[PDB]
C-alpha cells in the first residue's frame, strides 16, 4: 500500500519482445494473426530472361528442333549441336519440302530428351536409282535442294527396282534413323517418278516393322508443292539390324543419329537468353529457387520450386506480436 | 494461444527488448532494469529456424517431363495430359496450404510455451519467498539487490537463505 | 459456513454427444460434430445453373451427324450434354476411328452450330439415300453428310476447295463408303477402287475403301467410315476423290468451351444445385462426397470414405 | 486431453450450463449460483467456427475431364486413365482422413486449453485468499457474497481487501 | 537442509518417468533429431529374394512370354488353358515359331494378363475352298513342321483362293477375344504361290467395329529361316454381337476364342525364383513383408502392398523423449 | 517439450523404473520405495499404440496397374506413364515424411503432458502439506509412512488429517 517499495521487497517481471510493425499470418486457429516476423514461401517474380550460365541453353531462333534434325537449309547452323535445354520460338518456320510427322510430338520428345543432333553418315547403296532428289520448295543458296539428312530417291532410266538394303548396328548405343515416304499429287506423277503405280516402303528390324503406302491426291500448294513427305523413324538397338525394302517413294536415311539417355529437354519461350545465375528455367525466364514454391509457371526445367496456385504463403518466423500501449 | 502466457496473463510484449525474445524486468532499492534470457530465446529460435527443412526435401533437378500447353485440340490423350497436370497442381497446392497453417500454429504454440516455461522455472526457484502478482510479475518478499536478481536470472538463487525473512514479510 | 465460500469452475456437457476420431483416439465423444462427406444425391439432374441438354435417344455423335431421329438436336448448345444408356443409332451403319476423341472435342466445344457451304460437285449425283436411314418413312441419309454417286455412266475425279476466311476454326465431318461387293462399287462409283483425299496446308488424310461384307445392320452389309478435319483461319480445305466420298455439307464452329458430356439415366428437372453426377445433382455444402467420381460443376472432392465427422465442440463428459 | 482439465481435474461437464461453454458455480452466504464465462466461450467458438475454411479452398468449378467408366476393353490407354483416377482418389482420401483427425485433435486440445486458462486466471486473481480443493473448485477463505463473486467473474477482485481475513482463516 | 539421516517426521516424494540406456533418434516438427526410448522403422527395404507361391496363384512363364503362351508357340504348349493371379515373365524367355509382330503388343498383353486365363474354346469356322492347317519349318512341334496352335494358316486349294466370308455369333454372356493375323510374304512369288491373288486383304468386323489390313510384300531380317512376317491383331466380340471375317488372301485365321474375365490378375517381369512361403505382396525383387505402411524395394508391386516411397528409412517414435541418467 | 516437464523440471529419466513409464520414488521412516503409476502409463501407451492406423490403412490391395519400366524408347505415351508414376511417388513420399514428423511431435507432446499431469495431480492432493522442491520432488512436512504414501498413489490422501502438523513444520 505504501507508495514507496519497501527495501525488503523486490519486483520481478517476466516478458517477451514485440515489434512496432508486425505482420499477418494464417494458422489452424486463426484466419489472421499478427506475428513479429514472417517469410514469403512463394516465388512469384521471374528474372524476365533465361540464364545460360548453369545449363547449356540452345536458342532455336527460326528453327524448330525437328527442322534442325531434318536439315531444313535455314537450320544448317544447328548441325551436330547439343543442349541441356533447346529453346523453341513462336516465330520459327519451315522452309523446305512440305511435310508431316505422324506422332510428331513423340519424335520431338525423343530427340529433345536425348540432347544431341550427333549424326553419322552411313554407306547405304541404292542400286539402280537416282539419288539426291531436290525441289524448288527447298533452296540451299539459290539452288534447289532438300533436307540435308534425307535422300530423295527416284527412277533411273525407265525403271525403279525393288530397293533392298541392310545396316547392322554393331555399336554399343541406340541408333535413331529418320526416313520418309513421298506422297505424290496424282497417279500420273506417281508413275512418272517411281514407275510402279503402287509404291511401298517397309522398314524393319528383327522384331519390329513399319509398312507404309503412298497417299495420292491434290493438296493445297505449299512453296509450289501439292506433294508431301511423311516422316517416320526407327530405333535400332545394339545387335539388331535395319532393313529397308521399297519399290518406290522412299525418302531414304543418309545415316543415323546417336541416341543418349539424357537429362535434356525442349521448351517453348519467346524470352531473351542472357548471362546470369539461375538453376531453374521457365517459359517466362529463369527464377530464383531459394523458396520451396513458385507461381510463375507449371512448365519448368532444372532445380525448381514446386508450382502451386497460390501467389503468396507467409510462414511465421517469430512469436505472436503484442505491441505496447 | 494454448498456454495463455503470450497475449494472455502477460498483457503485452516489450518493444524495448532488442537483445532477446524473452527476458526480465525488475525493480529493487538499486533501481529498475531489464535483461534478456538467452536459453529460452535460443530454444525458440532453434525450433523456428529453417523449420520447413524438416519436412520439405532438398529441391532436386527435374528435366524432361510432359507437355503442358497445346496449340491444337486432339481429344483423348491431351485430355489425360491436362488432367494429370491439373491433378498434380491441386494436390501440391493443398499440401502447401496445409503445411503453412500447421507450421504457423506450431510456431505460435511453441513460443507461447517458452514464455510459460520461463515463468514456471522462475516460480519454482522462488518457492515460498515470492507471490505471483498476475501480469507475469513476482513480488519478492525479501531484500533482493542486483546480485540477488542476478542469481535468479542465472538459476542459482538459494531460497533457503531468504526464507525466514520472506515468510515473516508475507505472513506478518 | 458464513466465513467462507466455494467457487467451482466447469464446462458444459450434453446428454447426447457424438463420436469422432482424433490423432490420439480411435473414438472419443464430443458435444457436437458435423458430417463432411456428401453421400446422398437429389436423384435428379437440376437444370437451373448449367445448361443441360437431354440427349434422349441420341448420342452426341449421332446428333452431330444428323441421324433422322436426332433432327431435334440441330444447332443446339449446352454446358452439359447428357447421354442415355438407351440411346441408339438408326441410320447407315458407321464407324469412327478415334470416336472417343471426336466426341470429347465436340462435347468440350459445347455447340453443334452448323453452317452449310456451297460445294459444287460437278458430274456426280448428290443426296444419296438408304433404306437403313428412313426419314418421314422414306429412304434418307445423315442430314450433315452428302452421299455422292455416279451421274450417267461416269464419276469424274472430284476436286474442290474451301478457304477459311473466318476468324475461328472450322470442323469438317466427312466420310468414305465401304461397299459390300465389287458390283455395288462399280454400280455406284464406276471406278473399281475409290479414294478420298482431304487436306489442308498442314495436314492430309487419304482413305481407301475396303470392299466386303460386314454384319447386316438395317439392311446394310456395307459401312461408312467417318473422319474429321479442322481448318484454321487463313488455311484452305481441299477435297479430292475418284469415288466413295461421303461429302461434308458445311462446317461446325469450334470454340474454346467449358462444356462436357455425361452418361446418366436419371431424370432432368428444375431444382437448385451447382454439381452434377450420373446419380443426379448433389449439394455442394460439404468439402467431400462419395456419390460418384464422375462430376461436373462446383463439386465436393470424391473420396472413398462414406462418412467423416468433424468435431464442432469439446469433449463431452456427461454427469452420472 | 494434454492440459488434463476436461476429463481430468474437472470430473465432468455440466448439462445445466446452457448459456456458455465454460463457467462458474458458487456457494456463499447468499446461497448458490451459476454464471457463464463469455470470453472463454467466445475464444473457443471463434477457433472452431468454419475452421476447415482455413485449409480447404472454396470449392471451384471443374468442367470437362477424362472418362472414368468404360464399356469396351482397350488395354494401355484405358489402364492409364483408370490408374490416374485411382491415384487421385486415394491421395484425396488420405488428405481427408488426416485433415479430420488433425482438426479434431486441435479442437479437443483448444477446448481443454480454454478450461485450464480460465482456472489459472481465477487462481491468479485469488492470490493467497483461496486454496485449490481439487475438482476445479476453490475454497475462498473469507466472506464472499454475490458482489464479491461478481468481482471475480469480471476480473476486478481485489485480494488485498480480504487478505488479512483469509490468511487468518487459512493458517490459524 | 543437511542432516545426514533424514527426519522421521517428514518425507520426500519424487515424480519421474522411465529412461533406457540406449535411445534412438527421430525427427519431429520441432527438432532435426531427438532421442526417444524406442522407435519403429516404417519403410520396408528388405525383400525375401524370392516370390512366394502360397497366397496368390503364381505362374512361372519360364521360357515363355504370356503372348507366346496365348498364341501357342510349340515350346509353350504346357501353358494351354492355364490360369493365374500373377504371371511371371523371365528375361530369358524367347520366341521359337514363325516371326511375328503385334501392333500395340503392350495392350494385348495387358488385356490377357488382367483377364488371368488362357481358357480357349475351338469354334466350327467353315473355310470353304482353301487348305487349312499351314505349317512352317520355322515352327517345329516335336519332329514336325507346325504352327501357332491357336491360329489356322490358310492357303490356296487347287489353283484358287476364293473370297472367304465367315461369321460367328456371340450368344454367350461374356466378351470373346479372337486372335488372328495376316502373313506378309517376303516375295511376289511366295504371295502368288500361297494365295493366288497378287495382293491379299483381311477385314475383320462386328456390328460396331472393323479392322482392315493389307499385306506388304518384302524382305524383313531373316529369323529362323523366314524373311516374311506374321502380324497379329485381335477383336473382342461382346454378347449379342457377331464376328465377321472377310479375306481374299493372306489370312491367318482364328480357331476359336479366349474367354475374357473381369479379373484381379496381372503379369510381372522378374528373374527371381518362385518358392514355398507365405506373403501377400510381390515385387520383381521377390515377395516382401507387408507389416510396414511404406516400402522402398520397388515401385512395381502386386497384392496387399505397402506404398512405395523414395525414402529408405523413416523412424516412428513409440516412446517418450529419452533422458539418460 | 511444450510442458517443460520431461528434459525440463524433471532433470532426467529413471532407467530403474521398469514396470511403468511414469511413477514415484519416496523416502520416509520406513525406508525408500519406488512405484509405477499405471493410469498415466496406460494413457500414454493407448495413444501411441498403432497410432498411424488412425490415419492410414495398413496396406491396400492392388492388382493390375500400369507398366513402370520400359525396354524401348516410345515418346509421348511412355512420357506420360513415367510422369504419372513419378508424380504419385513424390506425393506419397511427402505424405510419409510429414506424417512421421507430425506423429513424432504428437508423441513427444503427449508423453510430456502425462508427466506434467501426474505432477499437478499430486500437487493438488498435497494442498498445503508439501512444497515443490524443484526437480519434480515434494517435501512432505509431516510423518508420512508407507500407508500414507499409498494413499497419495491411489488418490485418497486426505490433507486435512495432516494439515496442523504440516503447517507447524512449514512455518518454523
Ligand atoms: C446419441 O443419441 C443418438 C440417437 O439415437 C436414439 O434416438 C433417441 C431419440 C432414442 O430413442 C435412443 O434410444 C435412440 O437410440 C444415438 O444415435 C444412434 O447410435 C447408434 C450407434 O450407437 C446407431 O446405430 C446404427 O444404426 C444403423 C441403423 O440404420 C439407420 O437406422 C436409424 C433409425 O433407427 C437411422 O436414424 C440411422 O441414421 C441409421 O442410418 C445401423 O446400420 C448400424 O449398424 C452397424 O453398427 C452396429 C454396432 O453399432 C453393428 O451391430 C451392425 O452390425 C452394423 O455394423 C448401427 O446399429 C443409430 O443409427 C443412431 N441413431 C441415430 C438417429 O443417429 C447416439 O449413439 C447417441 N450418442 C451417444 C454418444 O450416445
Ligand atoms: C484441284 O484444285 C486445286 C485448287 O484449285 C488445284 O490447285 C491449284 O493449281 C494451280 C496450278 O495448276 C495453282 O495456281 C498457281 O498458283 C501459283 C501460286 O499462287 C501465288 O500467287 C497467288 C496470288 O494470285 C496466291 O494465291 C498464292 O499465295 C501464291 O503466292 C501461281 O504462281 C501460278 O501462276 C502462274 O501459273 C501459270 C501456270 O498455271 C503460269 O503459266 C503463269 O506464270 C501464272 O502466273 C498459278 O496460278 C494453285 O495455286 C493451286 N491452288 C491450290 C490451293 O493448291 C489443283 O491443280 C486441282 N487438281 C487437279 C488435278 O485438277
Ligand atoms: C457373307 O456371309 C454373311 C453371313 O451369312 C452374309 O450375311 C447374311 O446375309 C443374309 C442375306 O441378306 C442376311 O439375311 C437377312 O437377315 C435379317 C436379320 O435377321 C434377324 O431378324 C429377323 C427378323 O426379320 C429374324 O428372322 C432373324 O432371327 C434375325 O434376328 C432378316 O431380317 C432378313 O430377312 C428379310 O429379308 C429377306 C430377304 O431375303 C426376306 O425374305 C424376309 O422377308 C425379311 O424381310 C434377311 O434374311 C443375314 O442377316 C446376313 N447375316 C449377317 C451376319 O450379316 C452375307 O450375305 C455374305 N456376303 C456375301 C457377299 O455373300
Ligand atoms: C534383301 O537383303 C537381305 C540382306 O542381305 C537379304 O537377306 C539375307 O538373305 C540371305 C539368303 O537367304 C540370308 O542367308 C541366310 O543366312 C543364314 C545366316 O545366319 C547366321 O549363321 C550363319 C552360319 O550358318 C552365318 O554365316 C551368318 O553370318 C549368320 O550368323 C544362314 O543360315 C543361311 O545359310 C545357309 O544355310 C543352309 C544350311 O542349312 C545352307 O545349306 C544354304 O547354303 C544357306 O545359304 C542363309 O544363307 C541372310 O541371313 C539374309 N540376311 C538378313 C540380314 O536378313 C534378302 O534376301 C534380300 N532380299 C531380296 C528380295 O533380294
Ligand atoms: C452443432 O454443430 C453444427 C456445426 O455444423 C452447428 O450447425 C451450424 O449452425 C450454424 C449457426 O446456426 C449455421 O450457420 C448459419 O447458416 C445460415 C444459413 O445457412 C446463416 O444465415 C447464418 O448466418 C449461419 O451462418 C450452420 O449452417 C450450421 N451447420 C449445419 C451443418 O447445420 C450447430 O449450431 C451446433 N450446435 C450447437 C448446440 O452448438
Ligand atoms: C428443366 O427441365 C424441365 C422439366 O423437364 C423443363 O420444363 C419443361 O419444359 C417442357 C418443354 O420445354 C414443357 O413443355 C411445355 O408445356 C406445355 C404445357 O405444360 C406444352 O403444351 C408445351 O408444348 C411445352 O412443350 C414442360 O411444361 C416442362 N415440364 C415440366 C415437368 O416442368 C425446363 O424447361 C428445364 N429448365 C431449364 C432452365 O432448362
Ligand atoms: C464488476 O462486478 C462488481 C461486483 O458486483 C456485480 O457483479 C457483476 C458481475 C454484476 O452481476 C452486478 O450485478 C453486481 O453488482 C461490480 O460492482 C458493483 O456494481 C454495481 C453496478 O453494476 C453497483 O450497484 C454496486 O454498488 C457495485 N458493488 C461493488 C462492491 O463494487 C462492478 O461494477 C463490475 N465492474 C465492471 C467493470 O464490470
Ligand atoms: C488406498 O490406500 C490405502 C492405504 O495404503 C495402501 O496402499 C495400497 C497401494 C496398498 O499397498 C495397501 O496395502 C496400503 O495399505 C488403503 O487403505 C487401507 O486399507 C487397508 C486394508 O484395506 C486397511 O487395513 C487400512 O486401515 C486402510 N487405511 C485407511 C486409512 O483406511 C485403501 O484401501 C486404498 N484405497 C483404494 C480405493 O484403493
Ligand atoms: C508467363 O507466360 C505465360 C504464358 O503466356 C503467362 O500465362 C498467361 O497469363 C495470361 C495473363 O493472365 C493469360 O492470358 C493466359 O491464360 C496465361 N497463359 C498463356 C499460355 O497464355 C504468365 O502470366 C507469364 N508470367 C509472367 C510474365 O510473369
Ligand atoms: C450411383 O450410381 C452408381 C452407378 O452409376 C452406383 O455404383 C454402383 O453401386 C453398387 C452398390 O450400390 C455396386 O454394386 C455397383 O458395382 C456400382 N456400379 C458402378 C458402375 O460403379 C452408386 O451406388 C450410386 N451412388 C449413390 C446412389 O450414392
Ligand atoms: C523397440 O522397438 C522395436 C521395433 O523397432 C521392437 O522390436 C521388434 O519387435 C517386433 C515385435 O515383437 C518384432 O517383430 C521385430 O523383430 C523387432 N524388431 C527389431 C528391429 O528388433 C521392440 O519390441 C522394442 N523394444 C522394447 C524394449 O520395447
Ligand atoms: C510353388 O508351387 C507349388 C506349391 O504351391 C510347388 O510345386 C511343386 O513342388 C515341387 C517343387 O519343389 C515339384 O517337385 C512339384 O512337381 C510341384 N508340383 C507340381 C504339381 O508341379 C512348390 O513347392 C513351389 N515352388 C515351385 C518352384 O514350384
Ligand atoms: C550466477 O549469479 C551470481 C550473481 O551475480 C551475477 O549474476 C550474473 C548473471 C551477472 O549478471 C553478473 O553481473 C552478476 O554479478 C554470480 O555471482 C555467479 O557467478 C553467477 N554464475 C554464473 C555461472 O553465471
Ligand atoms: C547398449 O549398447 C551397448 C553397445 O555400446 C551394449 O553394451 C548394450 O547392449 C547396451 N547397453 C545396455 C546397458 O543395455
Amino acid at each position: 500500500q505504501n507508495p514507496i517499495s519497501n527495501n525488503n521487497t523486490a519486483t520481478l517481471c517476466l516478458g517477451h519482445h514485440a515489434v512496432a510493425n508486425g505482420t499477418l499470418v494464417k494458422t489452424i486457429s486463426d484466419d489472421q494473426i499478427e506475428v513479429t516476423n514472417a517469410t514469403e514461401l512463394v516465388q512469384s517474380i521471374s528474372m524476365g530472361k533465361i540464364c545460360n550460365n548453369s545449363y547449356r541453353i540452345l536458342d532455336g531462333r527460326n528453327c524448330t528442333l525437328i527442322d534442325a534434325m531434318l536439315g531444313d537449309p535455314h537450320c544448317d547452323v544447328f548441325q551436330y549441336e547439343n543442349w541441356d535445354l533447346f529453346i523453341e520460338r513462336s516465330s520459327a518456320f519451315s522452309n523446305c519440302y512440305p511435310y508431316d510427322i505422324p506422332d510428331y510430338a513423340s519424335l520431338r520428345s525423343i530427340v529433345a530428351s536425348s540432347g544431341t543432333l550427333e549424326f553419322t553418315a552411313e554407306g547405304f547403296t541404292w542400286t539402280g536409282v537416282t539419288q539426291n532428289g531436290r525441289s524448288g520448295a527447298c533452296k540451299r543458296g539459290s539452288a534447289d535442294s532438300f533436307f540435308s539428312r534425307l535422300n530423295w530417291l527416284t527412277k533411273s532410266g525407265n525403271s525403279y527396282p525393288t530397293l533392298n538394303v541392310t545396316m547392322p548396328n554393331n555399336k554399343n548405343f541406340d541408333k535413331l534413323y529418320i526416313w520418309g515416304i513421298h506422297h505424290p499429287s496424282s497417279n500420273q506423277e506417281q508413275t512418272k517418278l517411281y514407275i510402279q503405280e503402287s509404291g511401298r516402303v517397309t522398314v524393319s528390324t528383327k522384331r519390329s516393322q513399319q509398312t507404309i503406302i503412298p497417299n495420292i491426291g491434290s493438296r493445297p500448294w505449299v512453296r509450289g508443292q501439292s506433294g508431301r513427305i511423311s516422316i517416320y523413324w526407327t530405333i535400332v538397338k545394339p545387335g539388331d539390324i535395319l532393313m529397308i525394302n521399297s519399290n518406290g517413294n522412299l525418302v531414304a536415311p543418309r545415316g543415323y543419329f546417336k541416341l543418349k539417355t539424357g537429362k535434356s529437354s525442349v521448351m517453348r519461350s519467346d524470352v531473351p537468353i542472357d548471362i546470369c545465375v539461375s538453376e531453374c528455367i521457365t517459359p517466362n525466364g529463369s527464377i530464383s529457387n531459394e523458396k520451396p514454391f513458385q507461381n510463375v509457371n507449371k512448365v519448368t526445367y532444372g532445380k525448381c520450386p514446386k508450382y502451386i496456385r497460390q501467389n503468396t504463403l507467409k510462414l511465421a518466423t517469430g512469436m505472436r506480436n503484442v505491441p505496447e500501449k | 494461444g494454448i498456454f495463455g502466457a503470450i497475449a494472455g496473463f502477460i498483457e503485452n510484449g516489450w518493444e524495448g527488448m532488442v537483445d532477446g525474445w524473452y527476458g526480465f524486468r525488475y525493480q529493487n532499492s538499486e533501481g529498475t532494469g531489464q535483461a534478456a534470457d538467452l536459453k529460452s530465446t535460443q530454444t525458440a529460435i532453434d525450433q523456428i529456424n529453417e523449420k520447413l527443412n524438416r519436412v520439405i526435401e532438398r529441391t532436386n533437378e527435374k528435366f524432361h517431363q510432359i507437355e503442358k500447353e497445346f496449340s491444337e485440340v486432339e481429344g483423348r490423350i491431351q485430355d489425360l495430359e491436362k488432367y494429370v497436370e491439373d491433378t498434380k497442381i491441386d494436390l501440391w497446392s493443398y499440401n502447401a496450404e496445409l503445411l503453412v497453417a500447421l507450421e504457423n500454429q506450431h510456431t505460435i504454440d511453441l513460443t507461447d510455451a517458452e514464455m510459460n516455461k520461463l515463468f514456471e522455472k522462475t516460480r519454482r526457484q522462488l518457492r515460498e519467498n515470492a507471490e505471483d502478482m498476475g501480469g507475469g510479475c513476482f513480488k519478492i518478499y525479501h531484500k533482493c539487490d542486483n546480485a540477488c536478481i542476478g542469481s535468479i536470472r542465472n538459476g542459482t538463487y538459494d531460497h533457503y537463505i531468504y526464507r525466514d525473512e520472506a515468510l515473516n514479510n508475507r505472513f506478518q
